[PDB]
């Protein structure tokens, strides 16, 4: 673990001193970013998959583990999903609105939109921004010349960047396994997919040959984008998961807990202890459940010179034990603290004073709303090139008149608190709002049919008239 | 008790979780019927009478049981029970009726019917023999109403067919001979090659008291002697034990409406 | 033993590897070629289902066990012990628990449909009615819930009628293309069948291959080595233009929703059974009788109605005339264990079950005064936020229910060929509990209006909602003279 | 069942002794239904379970 999360060379941002030209002509320099990325940065990612999967280290740190008679008792808790979904739903679990005064920009926005179910879109990227830190998406013009949108995994994608202050994406990479599923297929074939601003390259490549990039059968496609077309968005500003700073703390607690579950395991309860030189019949023991009365008769030793003395028998219960209140302490703060430090509240310590459970919220997930709206900044960040990419690619199609602009657009987001229909609408009529019969209606569940009842009503309204 | 030698009984009859050679039934598997149970015969083709009160004689039995065996090896045993007196009350009945096996109470059976009136044919089973047979009681102007064989003598059955109609005097899958229903008698007396055949209705049966279960915890069973020679208690011993009784009755209307084939 | 043989003799332990978190299963498949270039070639299916068999099905089978409360504890009596005590092996049901509650919290109230066009919406609601589409959504929502993925398939039936049915996730499986978009290329299922009143000699499958234009059916047998050999009428055409399978997934991984805790539920199963075994084979207490003493194993049966217990010790008398007593003892023994630290660890893991759950820990609650409808959503937070996702992938999959049902519905004529179902819109309720006086308070207040009809319907204490109408007109009639 | 009154009749029937046959299709219509009694007197406990 901590090899991988925190070493020096994972995390870093790729940077290339050249232009685009300088790059695709020295096709070799792609091959050893993608050997520092399959060497540094991807092992971090996997083990935050990983986690994020539950497939925590007490599960598969088998090496020091004991099974000869007693069972493996290791354990994971899953705390990385818990937080992960907790503040991944807090931040998109609303779908973005957007706003604009160009309607004809609006309506373009909002039928890519549509088409690509960018809602769930944005979950999802929203999600991976969660557990890697990171997350990429890559717009293609589809065969059925459509604009579409699709996620790229972080585990196997890329940018190279310029190496300016401004940081201009030169190329990103998509580099792939293909394997079969009836064979462990034992060599390393990757094919290997260079973006760049002006179209797809496509390669195969192998770990044995040091990653040669050998071009595809068909190799280059354009793309009728004017930059990259991947890419980018980040958790913060050193693009680091929400859980990755307490890893060391879920470990510790799937330790304790796996400790305790043994202890519970491979101890007897409670046995009945006798002592001293006596007699037991086997068969007499098994009586044992059901007897009312035990007696002991201790042995009687004689002297050789006729004294006579009693063997000191005994007998009584004993029970294991252990230090229930330090150990519960101790847990009790390791969980209070992947808590804190993660800002999620802590379910174990908590009350609600009335009814206003959303107006109450917003106190406890203060802490949460500082790094959201961090978040929320770089979000819109990205959304901004996506429309950028969306625009171009309109204008070079003629679907739309090159005199429009698409940075006018606003993003409003709403956070995922709850809400309450019927202090709202009590709000919105008072101080004067209007609504018309079929909404209002469509508002409460208890009408089965919200436009039947309008006839419904003018029958009896039209038979009061006499 | 304490006793750790099994207690001897004479009769053997006490059911026990031990075994003599200290073998203990625990765990112990719950059992089968390898075999259909059997029904009473003469309550099948002999004619019920409505009769109150008793001539009768009484049937009855005792089965007792450790309660060491009813608690750690078989508990339902006395409910499982119950069939098997049945079947071996009827078994008695129908072998007193029928043969005049078994110390039979009454005076009266087919056996005896067929001995005094020497309506008996001696041979082997031929459609001739079979149709001499339903003959001898035809002559007196009794119908013959159904067989009685042994189920061992089918294959001798099997071997017959009509020289003129050419088939199989008797259809093996109904189990009627001649058109007439054969019922077997599973009792080791009759004979393989034996054949009864009769009109039943001459015989009249009666059942003043049903099949009656009594289960006691406490009675002395004089019958049987421990080892040392002194009878059975129930309650002391931690024993119990199970009393079936029935009330039946017998009578032959027409002694001649019986006849018999055996082998010569 | 040496390892390198222990596979010759059949040693080879049998009965180890963790299912569940296991590298090959949850895989989704896919396939390099085209439809054609799959189905010429058959023999790949074949090796497609007999990866699905050895290593999903068995997740996807222990997923089921759990959720039919059959947990590891009951099965493995590998190392029980029944020699002359009781086995008091249990199971504790949380998987059910926990995957009806988020369920019925998910889809307890039905999908409601929006369309601008009358004739698509009406297209839409005659079909979901003729199939009870809300009876059908819950099922699939509670496959979501334990194997986390479900499958719907869609076919015109005899009658000429479309139907969809539910797919059984032990026995379907879809191949997906290779590419970004991964198009789902064909789908299988494929059932065991079986006599009832024995194990066939072979175990036989029956196998049904779905592609974009029809359906293949085949035969197979595990001892056969899974040859797929065409049944008679192999294939059946069907008029849709995409694979009628259509998959549904609980979240990105499609993990169950109690998937990551059966560990948990174990712990508490062994903690539990523990406790049963301790009390069932510990005496509770004993009167302890201690020296050198004579005791009539028949005056013992009366200990329980003395009240005078009287000890006298031996004497013994020393060769030159000394006399010395025994030391007699007597008191009562009882068994003990350790209630704070086992009642605390099984606490925990309650605790903990529910926590990673995101379910109401029913042991450490209270209500919030009276509003149960805001109470809950308080509580419910935490499961809202997964919910809001698994409503994204499940409105994801019902636009393909609807893109199929469109494009029959077009082949057929039975609609006009210049409709579009994309823009339907699919709203979505909580079943959180609802307060139909204070709906009212807060409809009729802010100017909303009722028919007297409906408003009657509402309250139970109408014996004859209509009847009193007529009754109210005969009194308000009576009332002008 | 239409009763012999000839009136439209509900009755329910026992799960431990009635079960249903179903089709094999995916559409799982039912084939066919049964139900079987143990015929007895109050007492006299059969020899024979004719069912």
């Amino acid at each position: 673990n901590i090899n991988y999360l925190f070493n020096d060379e994972a995390n870093v941002v790729y940077t290339y001193d050249g232009t685009e030209s300088d790059l695709l002509q020295n096709v070799n320099e792609v091959s050893k970013y993608i050997e520092h990325h399959m060497d540094y940065q991807r092992p971090r990612l996997k083990v935050l998959s990983d986690y994020y999967e539950g497939k925590t280290k007490n599960l598969v740190e088998l090496t020091r583990r004991k099974e000869e008679y007693m069972a493996d008792n290791r354990v994971a808790h899953d705390y990385a999903s818990y937080i992960s979904d907790f503040i991944n739903g807090y931040f998109l679990g609303n779908p973005i609105q957007y706003q604009d005064d160009d309607k004809d920009v609006l309506e373009a926005i909002e039928a890519f939109n549509d088409l690509n179910d960018v809602e769930s879109h944005n979950r999802s990227l929203g999600l991976d921004l969660s557990i890697y830190g990171k997350a990429y998406e890559l717009m293609i013009r589809n065969q059925d010349d459509e604009t579409r949108l699709y996620k790229s995994d972080a585990m196997s994608t890329f940018i190279i960047y310029d190496n300016t202050v401004e940081r201009n994406s030169i190329a990103g990479v998509r580099y792939l396994r293909t394997k079969p599923i009836d064979k462990t297929d034992e060599d390393e074939v990757f094919t290997v997919d260079l973006f760049t601003s002006h179209g797809v390259y496509r390669y195969l490549t192998n770990r044995t040959n040091g990653l040669k990039l050998t071009p595809r059968e068909n190799s280059f496609e354009s793309h009728s984008f004017e930059r990259m077309p991947i890419t980018e968005f980040s958790n913060n500003e050193r693009r680091k998961g929400d859980y990755e700073k307490v890893i060391t703390l879920i470990d510790l607690y799937d330790n304790a807990e796996s400790d305790t579950a043994n202890y519970m395991s491979d101890l007897n309860d409670a046995m009945l202890l006798i002592k001293g030189n006596l007699n037991l019949d086997p068969v007499e023991v098994r009586k044992q459940k059901e007897a009312n009365v035990l007696f002991l008769e201790p042995t009687v030793y004689v002297d050789a010179e006729g004294r006579e003395t009693e063997g000191s028998v005994d007998g009584g219960y004993i029970y294991k034990q252990y230090d229930v209140q330090g150990t519960e302490a101790y847990k009790d703060r390791l969980n209070s603290d992947i808590h804190m430090f993660t800002n999620t509240p802590n379910m174990k310590d908590d009350n609600f004073s009335g009814t206003q459970s959303g107006e109450a919220m917003k106190y406890k997930l203060f802490g949460l709303e500082q790094r959201t709206k961090t978040k929320e900044g770089l979000f819109t960040k990205g959304l901004r090139r996506r429309a950028k990419l969306l625009e171009t690619i309109l204008k070079n199609t003629r679907s739309i008149d090159a005199n429009k602009d698409f940075n006018t657009v606003r993003y409003v987001y709403n956070r995922n608190l709850p809400k309450s229909l019927i202090e709202e609408l009590k709000a919105y009529i008072d101080s004067g709002g209007k609504i018309s019969q079929t909404t209002l209606m469509s508002l409460f569940s208890f009408f089965q049919d919200p436009e039947l009842e309008v006839k419904k009503i003018e029958e009896d309204e039209k038979e009061s008239i006499k | 008790s304490n006793n750790v030698k099994p207690q001897v009984f004479n009769p053997d009859n006490v059911m026990m979780h031990e075994k003599k050679d200290g073998t203990l039934m625990n765990e112990f598997t719950t059992p089968i019927l390898q075999e259909v149970m059997e029904n009473s015969k003469i309550m099948q083709l002999g004619k019920y009478e409505p009769m109150e009160g008793t001539r009768a004689f009484k049937l009855g039995v005792i089965l007792p049981v450790t309660k060491e065996f009813l608690n750690y090896t078989y508990s339902q045993f006395f409910e499982e029970m119950k069939p098997m007196i049945a079947e071996a009350f009827y078994k008695k009945f129908d072998e007193a009726g029928i043969l005049n096996q078994g110390n039979n109470p009454f005076g009266k059976s087919i056996a005896q019917s067929i001995e005094k009136t020497n309506k008996v044919i001696k041979g082997d089973f031929t459609q001739d023999n079979i149709i001499d047979l339903e003959a001898l009681l035809e002559d007196d102007e009794l119908e013959a109403n159904a067989f009685i064989s042994k189920t061992q003598n089918r294959s001798l059955l099997r071997k017959i067919v009509d020289p003129e109609t050419k088939e199989r005097i008797y259809d093996r899958n109904s189990d009627s001979l001649d058109g007439l229903p054969v019922v077997n008698l599973k009792s080791s007396n009759l004979k393989r090659g034996e054949l009864i055949t009769g009109d039943f209705d001459k015989l009249i049966y009666g059942i003043p008291q049903l099949i009656e279960y009594k289960i006691d915890e406490t009675a002395q069973l004089s019958t049987v002697k421990n080892e040392d020679g002194t009878p059975v208690n129930l309650f002391e011993q931690d024993m119990v034990a199970l009393r079936a009784t029935m009330h039946v009755a017998l009578h032959i209307a027409d002694d001649k409406a019986f006849a018999k084939l055996v082998p010569a």
